[PDB]
């Protein structure tokens, strides 16, 4: 319910901070930490995935060896240790919290996150990315990944966000044919394995934004490009 | 007053038990037999499907 | 003053026998003859659910057959789904001694009781993820023998002092409470069009309730020993019910008489869980002799010996869907057959 | 085998775990159930040995060894559906006040009925006479029972009469006071006895 | 007659065995914790008899071995692992007693089933690492009687090596688990005997009955350990006697009778531990009887 | 002999 962010500010090229996350309103215990890196006028980028009870930890194959995430349930407080601070790392970054069961809401909640300056893998390539229509209509955008992450299970994994500018995301769908919690029944999601479209019958002035999408097939998660609307 | 006001309302429920308007039971029996062999291939525990379409 | 109207009422008793008597001008028997028999159905074990620690009580399935909720003396309810023996929730419960537990057909909250003799429903799909109490359902003065849920928000619960109520779910008192039995009551079940329902009791009773009107329309004495199981048929005319006799017999409401009597010699224990299948035609028996015997709706007789287990068969449930049955005794073993 | 998949598969390992801890807890503790009449004296009992709401848990370490009591306060006096809830238990613990002659038929006939239930034909039952001082001074019994007139000690009545009633699992009587302090130590050591009993049953030592 | 009575034991003793192995195979009910160390028993008792019986029949009446140069090397190597596991298996079984008298309560642990097995995997192991030995010092030389060839664990190269292998044979097989063995009854006939006397037994005869059945398994618990004591005394000492004049041959008749005595009451120990159950308690009997009564 | 010469066994 609430994140609580810090450890941000300037850090000189090759440095070392501590990111943490204090959280309160639900059980620390229970859900898995994650990071999102948002540069500027960039996507998101995976780069920790930590589940409940701390067993098996996954680091982004990018910037494996140089991070380390850390929970603690007696605080209920999540730590990010980091050296060797690149020209690349230099972003904002965001710590969720996820839940994993049958039929859960993983990557609900997205905290506010702090600025910090320094100095087979899913390319999800969206078929369209700027798509300037006034509020009021209806429209639908169109995306495609490089592989089906359509297991045998069938489940479709695949996570639709929207990031207002101010705001952190915030999910609408749960695995393209559930819908979120707290979110309108505008929002709709379908297709096939491969190809998926977001249908939106009424645009409001408020629904307005990026509209981000992620693969949950294999291990490594990487954050596609996302609905970038420029102009 | 317990016993009489008991047996008032026992007697009160019988009635309204036999107020209800029974049937014959051939055709409970009927109506029941051609229920369960309508959904008879729908049913997977009466029809064991083969592990392909479970 | 009494014994007259004592003596009418048994007079109006011995006329409605009589009249349940003379309509019957066929026994189901002689129509189920010239029917095709069903053979055996040899059920094998698919999945294990070896997670509680004490005697499993009772158990529901839901509108989805993924997952499923259990209930043991211990006091851990156990939401686990039934396809890759995943545990999804374990609810820590105040108490231990547990007689029920239901699932509501939404998902969003399931019900437990027992000699505590208050209800404590807990939430799902709660935002903070951990399961919170909900809604503590008090007022009773009898042990809770079964609960289902009805809807999302109200629900009808029984109890041990021969009576059973109508709560709700945010309101939290008894909108309906029904007239009290002879006898303690012990299982329940909800007709599928949601607009009525049956429950036994101890004193080898049946009564038909409704969920507006809270006066029973139809009574069954048909028995010699106290009621153990009853469940409803998916069509919405009849329901089986068991007693400790290991005599379990299908009323019909339409007719309100006997339909057909599921009952050996060779088995003289009594059964304490009955279900039907997706649509009627074999019924599931939990009984006592530390194995389960299915019987034919139509034909009375034994369709197959489950033998999988080696302790008292304490529940028994067929899912929505038809494709999996979970019988839990007290060796703290859930096994699901097919 | 997706991620989310092997994240559940680690969230049933763990509630696993979980269920396991609290299974280590659950077989350390010894439970008890607590049976007696309207007149008996559970209640002294249960205040003074400490060491609606239809069923209470009285949950008291001793001796290194947790027992928990679930008693009955608030249900009806029958005790044929729901007394297979408490099947397997470590024992029973039945009170008595033996100063009622009066109810003391009725409280006999209650306790032959749950020792001839066939949910406990395996489960061991302690009788407590209750009210020792006071039956003490009401005695310094021929009309309700005219056995006593011909019964004499061997070289006792009420515990004569408890054992013919029993031997008609084994009964273990005993007496007991408002007053008496060692009746905790006289629970543990019948309640061990009988965990060393049922051991030998197990290990075929008997 | 010798040879008459000694067949009759060998097939006492493996009629047991097999009756205890199918009991805890084919019913599967009684397949509990407690149960397990009966069946390892009965296990490597089976074992121990049927690696026994016939080479020694073999030995004594058979002039001529009928195996060859590896014959000495796999068959007995395995026989001293059964003896041991069997006698480490008593052990581990007055141990189990030990957690099921002594301590009824304060030993009511969960997680029982996997820490038993793992006991009797290293007590097996244990025994096998023990065995190696023989096998690896197992070899055929002559002896100068007047010279003989046959199955030998101790070589013509030093005195000290078979004294000394001997010596801790008799260490690690005799003395140590015995006197545990011993010391653990004494423990449990001294704890029976304190429990035998705060028993309400004032007018109940079950609580008689009870406290009558405690003496009795009091008393089998003495002879038991007394017949182990008195026939894994005579087979040891005459090994001892036999490798300390492992230089000579001696095959004289005192001791040719005394070596017979001492092996008839060392098989009496594999044939007699699964008879224990039925001769001592109730509950068992009935599964023993019914075992063998169901082919009749 | 060829007996009186071998194990404990
Ligand atoms: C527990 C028993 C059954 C097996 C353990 C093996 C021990 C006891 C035996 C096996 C081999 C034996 C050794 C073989 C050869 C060595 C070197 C030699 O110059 C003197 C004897 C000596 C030192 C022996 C000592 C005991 C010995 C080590
Ligand atoms: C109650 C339980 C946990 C106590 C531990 C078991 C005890 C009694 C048993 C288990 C293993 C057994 C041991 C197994 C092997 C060792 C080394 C060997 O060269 C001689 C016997 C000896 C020394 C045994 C002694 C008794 C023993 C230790
Ligand atoms: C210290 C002693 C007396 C304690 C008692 C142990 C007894 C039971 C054991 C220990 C040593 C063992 C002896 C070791 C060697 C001697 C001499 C040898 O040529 C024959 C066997 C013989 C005679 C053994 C007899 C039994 C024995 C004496």
């Amino acid at each position: 319910v609430q994140l609580v962010e810090s450890g941000g500010g300037l850090v000189q090229p090759g440095g070392s901070r501590k990111l943490s996350c204090s959280a309160s309103g639900f059980a620390f215990s229970s859900f898995g930490m994650h990071w999102v890196r948002q540069a500027p006028e960039k996507g998101l980028e995976w780069v920790a995935y930590i589940s409940s009870g701390s067993g098996t930890i996954y680091y982004a194959d990018t910037v494996k060896g140089r991070f380390t995430i850390s929970r603690d349930d007696p605080k209920n407080t999540l730590f990010l240790q980091m050296t060797s601070l690149r020209s690349e790392d230099t972003a904002m970054y965001y710590c969720v919290r996820s839940i994993y069961y049958y039929g859960s809401s993983p990557f609900d909640f997205w905290g506010q996150g702090t600025t910090l300056t320094v100095s087979a893998d899913i390319v999800m390539t969206q078929a369209t990315s700027s798509v300037p229509v006034t509020p009021g209509e209806s429209v639908s955008i169109s995306c495609r990944s490089s592989k089906s992450l359509l297991h045998s299970n069938g489940n479709t994994y695949l996570y639709w966000f929207l990031q207002r500018p101010g705001q952190s995301p915030q999910l609408l769908i749960y695995r393209m044919s559930n819908l979120a919690s707290g979110v309108p029944d505008r929002f709709s999601g379908s297709g096939s394995g491969t190809a998926f479209t977001l249908t939106i019958s009424r645009l409001e002035a408020e629904d307005v934004g990026v509209y981000y999408c992620m693969q949950h097939l294999e291990y490594p998660l990487t954050f596609g490009a996302g609905t970038k609307l420029e102009l | 007053t317990a016993s009489i006001a008991q047996a008032r309302k026992l007697v009160e429920q019988l009635k309204m038990e036999a107020n209800i308007d029974r049937i014959k039971v051939s055709k409970a029996a009927a109506d029941l037999m051609a229920y369960c062999e309508a959904h008879a291939k729908e049913d997977p525990l009466l029809t064991p499907v083969p592990a392909s379409e479970n | 003053e009494l014994d007259q109207l004592r003596q009418e009422a048994e007079q109006l008793k011995n006329q409605i026998r009589d009249a349940r008597k003379a309509c019957a001008d066929a026994t189901l028997s002689q129509i189920t003859n010239n029917i095709d028999p069903v053979g055996r159905i040899q059920m094998r074990t698919r999945r294990t659910l070896r997670g509680h620690l004490a005697k499993i009580y009772a158990m529901h399935w839901g509108t989805d057959s993924r997952l499923l909720v259990s209930a043991s003396q211990d006091g851990k309810l156990i939401i686990w789904d039934s396809y890759t023996t995943n545990k999804v929730h374990a609810i820590p419960l105040r108490s231990s001694w547990v007689m029920t537990c239901a699932y509501a057909p939404s998902g969003n909250y399931v019900a437990c009781g027992g000699l505590d003799n208050i209800c404590s429903i807990y939430n799902l799909k709660t935002r903070e993820g951990n399961v919170r109490v909900s809604r503590e359902l008090a007022g009773h003065t009898g042990y809770l023998s079964c609960c289902r849920f009805l809807d999302d928000n109200q629900i009808v619960t029984s109890s041990g002092d021969t009576t059973c109520a109508l709560w709700d779910i945010e309101t939290g008192q008894q909108t309906t409470t029904f007239t009290g039995h002879t006898g303690d009551v012990m299982s329940l079940s909800l007709a599928p069009d949601t607009r009525l329902f049956v429950s036994g009791a101890c004193d080898a009773s049946a009564k038909l309730w409704d969920v507006r009107e809270g006066m029973c329309r139809q009574t069954f004495t048909g028995h010699e020993s106290d009621i153990n199981a009853i469940c409803f048929f998916p069509n919405g005319n009849a329901f089986a019910t068991g007693s400790d006799d290991a005599t379990c017999r299908l009323f019909d409401l339409r007719a309100d008489q006997e339909l057909m009597t599921y009952s050996h010699d060779n088995i003289i224990c009594g059964i304490t869980s009955v279900s039907f299948s997706k649509s009627g035609r074999l019924l599931l028996a939990g009984y006592d002799d530390f194995n389960c015997n299915v019987w034919d709706a139509l034909k009375a007789d034994r369709a197959g010996v489950l033998a999988g287990h080696d302790n008292r068969v304490s529940c028994l449930g067929v899912t929505d869907d038809g494709m999996a049955v979970a019988t839990g005794s007290w060796d703290s073993f859930l096994k699901i057959w097919n | 085998l997706s991620a989310e998949d092997k994240a559940a598969v680690e969230r049933s390992k763990m509630i696993e775990k979980q269920l396991q801890k609290d299974k280590q807890v659950y077989r350390r503790t010894l439970r008890l159930l607590l049976l007696g009449a309207d007149n008996s004296g559970k209640s002294t009992i249960v205040k003074q040995m400490r060491i609606t709401s239809g069923i209470f848990e009285t949950k008291f370490q001793v001796d290194k060894v947790n027992f928990h009591m679930f008693d009955v306060g608030a249900q009806r006096d029958e005790r044929r559906k729901w007394i297979q809830c408490f099947n397997d238990v470590t024992a029973i613990i039945f009170v008595v006040d033996s100063s009622d002659y009066n109810r003391l038929q009725e409280a006999l006939n209650d306790f032959k009925s749950i020792w001839n239930n066939r949910w406990l034909r395996t489960i061991s039952v302690i009788l407590f006479l209750n009210k020792q001082d006071l039956l003490a001074e009401k005695v310094l019994i021929e009309d309700y029972f005219p056995e006593f007139a011909r019964y004499t000690t061997p070289e006792y009545f009420i515990r004569k009469e408890f054992v013919d009633i029993s031997t008609a699992h084994i009964c273990y009587p005993h007496f007991t006071c408002s007053v008496d302090t060692e009746n905790a130590r006289r629970i543990f050591n019948d309640c061990k006895d009988i965990i060393l009993q049922m051991n030998l049953r197990e290990y075929n030592l008997v | 007659v010798i040879p008459a009575v000694y067949g009759v034991i060998i097939l006492i003793g493996l009629i047991g065995n097999i009756t205890l192995i199918k009991i805890f195979c084919t019913v599967k009910s009684m397949r509990n914790v407690p149960n397990l160390f009966i069946s390892s028993l009965a296990l490597g008792d089976l074992l121990l008899l049927i690696t026994c019986a016939p080479v020694d029949a073999s030995r004594y009446l058979a002039d001529r071995w009928l195996f060859g140069r590896i014959g000495c090397k796999l068959i007995p190597f395995i026989q001293l692992t059964s003896v041991g596991v069997s006698v480490f298996t008593q052990t581990a079984l007055s141990a189990d007693r030990y957690k099921a008298i002594v301590r009824p309560m304060d030993i009511q642990a969960s997680h029982a089933l996997m820490k038993i097995c793992l006991k009797a995997a290293f007590i097996w192991i244990i025994s096998m690492l023990l065995a190696i030995p023989e096998a690896v010092f197992s070899d055929l030389h002559p002896f100068h009687e007047q010279t003989f060839i046959s199955c030998a664990p101790y070589p013509h190269s030093n005195e000290l090596h078979p004294k000394i292998h001997s010596m801790a044979s008799f260490l690690v097989f005799y003395v140590i688990p015995l006197s545990i063995i011993s010391v653990y009854y004494y423990f449990i006939a001294k704890n029976l005997i304190q429990s035998a006397y705060n028993l309400p037994v004032e007018g109940n005869i079950h609580v008689k009955k009870q406290i009558e059945s405690r003496k009795r398994l009091a008393k089998t618990v003495l002879v038991f350990v007394g017949l182990f004591a008195f026939c894994w005394l005579p087979n040891h000492v005459i090994y001892l006697y036999r490798s300390y004049h492992y230089s000579e041959v001696d095959t004289s008749m005192l001791h040719f009778v005394t070596s017979i005595c001492a092996r008839l009451l060392a098989f009496t120990n594999s044939c007699v531990n699964p008879f224990a159950l039925y001769l001592l308690s109730k509950s068992f009997r009935k599964q023993f009887n019914t075992q063998l009564l169901c082919c009749q | 002999n060829h007996w009186a010469v071998g194990h404990l066994m």
